[PDB]
């Protein structure tokens, strides 16, 4: 009783990797490669920031630099997981609407440079749904660099209904920097960037009623928190706690003229057949780190309720572990006996070259 | 065949003995729920308990043969009494299912509290909503669904159990809801229109294909529906439907990228849901197709001629199938009248040009009703609609204008898609077409 499949969730900001069967990813590091400002990957690249030039091979959920991507995979295999890829079937994740050639290239690299016995490429958003013990529903996946709405029916993600929003964690962090600086503070350097990133993950939240909440803050406290900087100097965060996440719903807070997450979720469903929409509205799962704000479920519930027919059952699935739902769904799926017949073997690969990854 | 004279009684009695009382009851609940889609869970259960009452008693060796036909006619007797405990009736297809599977937690909550109560509510609500699918499939799916809920809600790992079970149920679940959907469409149209509709949809999905490429497929699926939808065979649909996707892929696998992607899916039902949901493609811009000539219309064995017209037209007209189907059917039947009455070249001179404009008009109006729906997100579609409507009714108040956006938006969300519901949109396209 041994072998152990690997699950690698390649994210635009964070790569999540561990073993199938585990309840959580073994390693979680930033998707960055450091070149001589001789190369570093992940946390170390972050540290040696100054003497390095940082590249992000996965800007918007899609891999765009294959040399750097190999750097990352090599790193996660040997440094992070400290395993020998040659003896581990590997399950990979990809963004919705990932180009065929791109998927085939991931397969090529997997078999030809890391000689994995087998592997599979799965749609990130579908795994999120699976992580819930469901095969039908609409997923709002929102990470560091991109946000998607994916309607899925019995495992089938309807392509023409996919909604992609170029606004995610990275943008909220950047915005919370602008409004924090405007409130009479200074946040502009890269270290200040990570500080703000921390403030956002610990003290930000989504307001059920923006305006009401906005007045409550402008009137008194209770909506004010204190955060200790590395200086030891402590500051107070006011209405920026909810002004920050509020942009998910109002992309204009950053001058972006596009629908908010409640609207992309609404439109995705509307691109689907009338008879299944009910199943989308009643199984709306949220995954990704930018989906972690407290109150975001109740807010979405509210917004979709104002968009949908007054007779629709609206339900949001927002698990506490949703920051890793994709990875987790990958872990469960790869651990299924019924899934074992789904792997792409080195043989089937040798006898078919890439493109063999097309069977979804 | 069924010449039994007692066939019914010996049929049910046989079932009662083979399945046992519990299962016969479950079979009856599913059976009667698909028969009475608008029947209440209370009305249906009463009818079922009654039916199983007389069945157990009158199927017993010793029971006087006299009974079954007795309590059966007595059973139908109570059906006439006012406020009868049984389901009312003026069997129509359900184009808007309201069944919504609860969350895994709600399912298990309700299942721990009362299993039987849960099982019956699930079989009734599911059957009444997807009753158009073959009985053998409903009974099968239903039983397999409850089995899953029974083992996953007591599992150490409820979540992984559910994924595993749901993935294994996938095939039958699709086979069941898909067959219910397409059978509902077939029932609403009838063999004749259904075939026309399937050709139109196929045309809109693969505009660049040959008639001989898609016509066979449109005929096959129609044949399968005609034969399988209301069939007693436990394997008509189960066997026919997946066999149909193989042909479908054999013909269309390489015709365009969407069908190629769909044909790369792992299983037969994975491919069918894919092609079923596939939207109307970006149709080519082409010169109007002229109505069929008088010789074509009257000539014997002219089906091929009429099929090519439907195909050629459908692949170049940007209009939903529900629209095209309700116009092409009458248009042709009308042109058909000219062949009967003496003197062909005469009536075809009066009715001919009349039908052209009437069809041309109908299309332009339809294309107006479905404004920008296909081209954008619903949200953006509503913005544009509000704008073109503010330019067409300047003297309209913000409220009247707002009321109009909704009604037209609502209408479009229902009738401007390739799989818009037949019955509903037919009467709706009329009530909306006269508003020009
Ligand atoms: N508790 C939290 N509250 C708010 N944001 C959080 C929290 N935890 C993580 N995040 C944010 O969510 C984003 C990250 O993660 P995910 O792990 O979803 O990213 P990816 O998969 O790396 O990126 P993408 O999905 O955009 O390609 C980060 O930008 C991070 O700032
Ligand atoms: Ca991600």
């Amino acid at each position: 009783d041994e072998t152990t499949a690997l699950v690698c969730d390649n994210g635009s900001g964070l790569v999540k990797a561990g073993f199938a069967g585990d309840d959580a990813p073994r390693a979680v590091f930033p998707s960055i490669v450091g070149r001589p400002r001789d190369s570093y990957v992940g946390d170390e690249a972050q540290s040696k920031r100054g003497i390095l030039t940082l590249k992000y091979p996965i800007e918007h959920g899609i891999i765009t630099n294959w040399d750097d991507m190999e750097k990352i995979w090599h790193h996660t295999f040997y440094n992070e997981l400290r395993v020998a890829p040659e003896e581990h079937p590997t399950l990979l994740t990809e963004a919705p609407l990932n180009p065929k050639a791109n998927r085939e290239k991931m397969t090529q690299i997997m078999f030809e440079t890391f000689n994995v016995p087998a592997m599979y490429v799965a749609i990130q958003a579908v795994l999120s749904l699976y992580a819930s013990g469901r095969t039908t529903g609409i997923v709002l996946d929102s990470g560091d660099g991109v946000t998607h709405n994916v309607p899925i029916y019995e495992g089938y993600a309807l392509p023409h209904a996919i909604m992609r929003l170029d606004l995610a964690g990275r943008d909220l962090t950047d915005y919370l920097m602008k409004i924090l600086t405007e409130r009479g503070y200074s946040f502009v350097t890269t270290a200040e960037r990570e500080i703000v990133r921390d403030i956002k993950e610990k003290l930000c939240y989504v307001a059920l009623d923006f305006e009401n909440e906005m007045a409550t803050a402008a009137s008194s406290s209770s909506l004010e928190k204190s955060y200790e900087l590395p200086d030891g100097q402590v500051i107070t965060i006011g209405n920026e706690r909810f002004r920050c996440p509020e942009t998910l719903f109002q992309p204009s807070f950053i001058g972006m003229e596009s629908a908010g997450i409640h609207e992309t979720t609404y439109n995705s469903i509307m691109k689907c057949d009338i008879d299944i929409r009910k199943d989308l509205y009643a199984n709306n799962v949220m995954s990704g780190g930018t989906t972690m704000y407290p109150g975001i479920a109740d807010r979405m519930q509210k917004e979709i309720t104002a968009l949908a027919p007054s007779t629709m059952k609206i339900k949001i699935i927002a698990p506490p572990e949703r920051k890793y739902s994709v990875w987790i769904g990958g872990s469960i799926l790869a651990s299924l006996s019924t899934f074992q017949q789904m792997w792409i073997t080195k043989q089937e690969y040798d006898e078919a070259g890439p493109s063999i990854v097309h069977r979804k | 065949l069924e010449r039994g004279r007692d066939y019914e009684k010996n049929k049910v009695c046989k079932e009662f003995s083979h399945l046992g009382k519990e299962d016969f009851t479950s079979l009856s609940l599913v059976l009667y729920s698909r028969k009475f889609p608008s029947g209440t869970f209370e009305q249906v259960s009463q009818l079922v308990k009654e039916v199983v009452s007389l069945t157990e008693a009158c199927c017993a060796e010793g029971a006087d043969p006299d009974c079954y036909d007795t309590r059966t006619s007595a059973l139908s007797a109570k059906s006439c009494e006012s406020n009868s405990p049984f389901p009312v009736h003026p069997h129509q297809p359900q184009e808007f299912p309201t069944y919504v599977e609860p969350t895994n937690d709600e399912i298990c909550e309700a299942f721990r509290k009362d299993p039987k109560e849960y099982a019956n509510q699930f079989m009734w609500e599911y059957s009444t909503n997807y009753g158009q699918a073959p009985l053998s499939l409903l009974v099968s799916y239903t039983k397999s669904y409850l089995s899953m809920v029974g083992s996953c809600c007591t599992s150490a790992s409820p979540t992984v159990c559910f994924l595993k079970e749901r993935l294994q149920l996938k095939h039958l679940s699709l086979l069941t809801t898909l067959s219910n959907r397409v059978c509902s469409q077939y029932a609403a149209y009838g063999e004749k229109k259904s075939r026309l509709s399937n050709l139109i949809k196929l045309a809109q999905k693969v505009p660049t294909a040959d008639l001989e490429d898609v016509l066979p497929l449109a005929e096959d699926i129609t044949n399968i529906l005609s034969k399988c939808c209301e069939s007693a065979s436990e394997d008509c649909m189960a066997k026919e439907l997946p066999e149909h996707t193989v042909k479908l892929c054999d013909n269309l696998s390489t015709k365009n990228s969407k069908f190629e992607d769909c044909c790369q899916e792992k299983t037969a039902m994975d491919v069918f849901v894919c092609t079923y949901f596939m939207p109307a493609a970006q149709l080519p811009e082409l010169p109007d197709v002229e109505l069929p000539t008088n010789k074509d219309v009257c000539d014997p064995g002219n089906t091929k001629v009429m099929d090519k017209y439907t195909f050629e037209l459908s692949r170049r007209t940007h209009l939903p199938e529900v629209f095209l189907s309700k116009v092409l059917e009458p248009t042709l039947k009308s042109l058909g009248e000219c062949c009967d009455v003496e003197d062909s070249t005469t009536c075809f001179n009066a009715k001919g040009p009349l039908l052209k404009k009437e069809l041309s008009s109908f299309i332009d109006k339809g294309q107006e009703l479905c404004a920008d729906y296909s081209e954008n997100t619903f949200t953006e579609y509503k913005k544009k609609l509000a704008e073109r409507l503010k330019a067409k009714l300047p003297d309209a108040t913000p409220t009247e204008l707002a009321k109009l956006v909704n009604k037209r938006s609502d209408f479009a969300s229902n009738c401007c898609s390739i799989n818009s519901p037949p019955l509903y949109c037919d009467s709706e396209i009329d009530a909306e077409l006269k508003n020009i």
